[PDB]
């Protein structure tokens, strides 16, 4: 089954500034990789799918970019409202499976 | 507008069962996949299994110890998840998501929270957390409530039916001989208080038994 | 019109009817094998249209029993129907070749 | 009934033939070559529908000379049954037109 | 020719846990991987065919889960029968091989 790695656990940053999360697969899944938000009680929340396709309703400071096994969730100027736990999930082969998740800390 | 429903908890002894539901509205396919996720206190994300409510055809996650079974019913649009035989290791909050059959999980449920033990449920007892009378107030005032002695989780609290969210705190819970406790924080400006009242909301689903509790000054 | 004019098109509604409840059981028969990649809609379409059309790119295909049995519904009812448009192009060129001798 | 009839009837009893014997043989002549995949008949005889029907997805293919050499007579039978329904469907499509025509 | 790889060699576990086996290849084989158990004295004995598919006669605590390169035989709550060697083997590619084994200790 595809494994999939995030790296930092945790990623801290002044306010205002740029933060990039990565997930890396551990063979090539293309850009069937998607991106989800969870907050202090809370239930995820898509951000990202297949990669760079962002949502209806997301703020437009998240972007996501990446191809093959290396992918990366970004943030231009991550405010307060950014602070929680970001996964990855892929979608590429059966079964779908998800990343350790990474935390964002300002 | 809420998609997935979830009942927000669920109480299971050792060796026991639990049928936890999911109750979907909005746009209905032939092609949607309901997924169910496991998650435990400080864990993350873990998929446990999915279903085809059209054909009823149901997948699991073959790397862990299989404790699901996956249906559903096309009348009610509601897929359900039966868990057996559960242990310590079984308690977490189980999600629900809508798959378009395309890859990603567009909508989740709440979520409910399964614990296990063999314990007793027990409602919270809310006391409010009013200032003392020598206690001076900048232009800001901060009061409170505590909602004590109370089993499982979770509990939810609001300030005003929610028409208050900002200045809230809800600190994490605390357990000591099977009993939880937790407090809440809310800050206003001084003026507003008490001329506009201030009330907490404070539900415990585990017994069904939503509470109010108004913050009015010490008498 | 006439019958090799009538079956190309109904080939054709076949083909379509094929290809979209092909692409529904692919998804259906792949899910729940690990390392299979024939497991989302739109792309089972694609895989589809990629099968009927023999055009093999190797980028997606069945692992499972069930997948390599819609594979093969597909596959035949692709060659036929476009061999199905292929002799009635034929009857159509032989007709009028008989006009074009006073025959 | 007539010819075309019997002979696609006939090209396909022997393209399931030569499919079965086709997977036998397959594993037959690849096992005994490292890196060889074709070496289990289940999947042998998918490859070998893959083949016939020319699909290619280049899951499964032989790498022996003898492989290679069942490979090419699955590919032929394969192409030759399903373009001798091709041609059937043509008869039967010319010869209904030519009804058509009081002719 | 394919290599499997079974790490750790031995393995101990206290009695009625749950314990997982892991299997590496060194390509992708799929799901072409099957599990023998051996006890002292006795024969290979199939415990799982193609990484999941379970084998009649076969107690129904032992599963398989895997595709690729990584496939893990896991056993809940282990009891002293369980006690053997356990193999892992492939027939993706010829010639088919084995792993060199891993031993389970209670
Ligand atoms: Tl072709
Ligand atoms: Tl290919
Ligand atoms: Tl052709």
């Amino acid at each position: 089954d595809i494994l999939l790695t995030q790296s930092p656990a945790i990623l801290s940053v002044s306010p205002g500034e740029r933060v990039s999360f990565s997930c890396r697969a551990s063979q090539s899944i293309g850009t069937d990789i998607h991106w989800y938000q969870q907050r202090t009680n809370g239930s995820p929340r898509l951000l990202i799918k297949y990669a760079s396709e962002s949502i209806s309703g997301i703020p437009s400071r998240f972007s996501g970019s990446g191809s093959g096994t290396d992918f990366t969730l970004s943030i231009n100027s991550v405010e307060s409202e950014d602070i929680a736990n970001y996964y990855c999930q892929q979608s590429n082969r059966w079964p779908f499976t998800f990343g350790s998740g990474t935390k964002l800390e300002i | 507008q809420v998609q997935l429903q979830q009942p927000g908890a669920e109480l299971v002894k050792p060796g026991a069962s639990v049928k936890l539901s999911c109750k979907a509205s909005g746009y209905t396919f032939t092609s949607d996949w309901i997924h169910w996720v496991k998650q435990r206190p400080g864990h993350g994300l873990e998929w446990i299994g999915e279903i085809i409510p059209s054909y009823g055809r149901a997948n699991y996650n073959e790397k862990i110890q299989k404790k699901a079974t996956l249906t559903a019913d096309k009348s009610s649009s509601t897929a359900f998840m039966q868990l057996s035989s559960l242990t310590s290791e079984d308690s977490a909050v189980y999600y629900c998501a809508r798959e378009r059959g395309d890859g990603y999980f567009a909508v989740w449920g709440a979520g409910t929270t399964v614990t296990v033990s063999s314990a007793k449920t027990t409602p919270p007892s809310v006391y409010p957390l009013a200032p003392g009378s020598a206690a001076q107030t900048n232009s800001m005032v901060t009061l409170g409530c505590l909602v004590k002695g109370y089993f499982p989780e979770p509990v939810t609290v609001t300030w005003n039916s929610g028409s208050l969210s900002s200045g809230v705190h809800t600190f994490p819970a605390v357990l000591q001989s099977d009993l939880y406790t937790l407090s809440s924080s809310v800050t206003v400006p001084s003026s507003s208080w008490p001329s506009e009242t201030v009330t907490c909301n404070v539900a415990h689903p585990a017994s069904s038994t939503k509470v109010d509790k108004k913050i009015v000054p010490r008498d | 019109s006439a019958l090799h004019w009538r079956a190309a098109g109904a080939a054709t509604v076949l083909l379509v009817i094929v290809l979209l409840a092909g692409s529904y059981l692919a998804v259906l028969a792949e899910r729940g094998a690990p390392g299979a990649q024939l497991i989302t809609y739109p792309r089972a379409l694609w895989w589809s249209v990629e099968t009927a059309t023999t055009v093999g790119y190797g980028d997606l295909y069945p692992v499972t029993l069930w997948g390599r049995c819609v594979a093969v519904v597909v596959m035949v009812a692709g060659i036929t129907s476009f061999g199905l448009v292929t002799a009635a192009l034929a009857t159509w060129f032989v007709g009028r070749e008989q006009e074009r001798r006073g025959h």
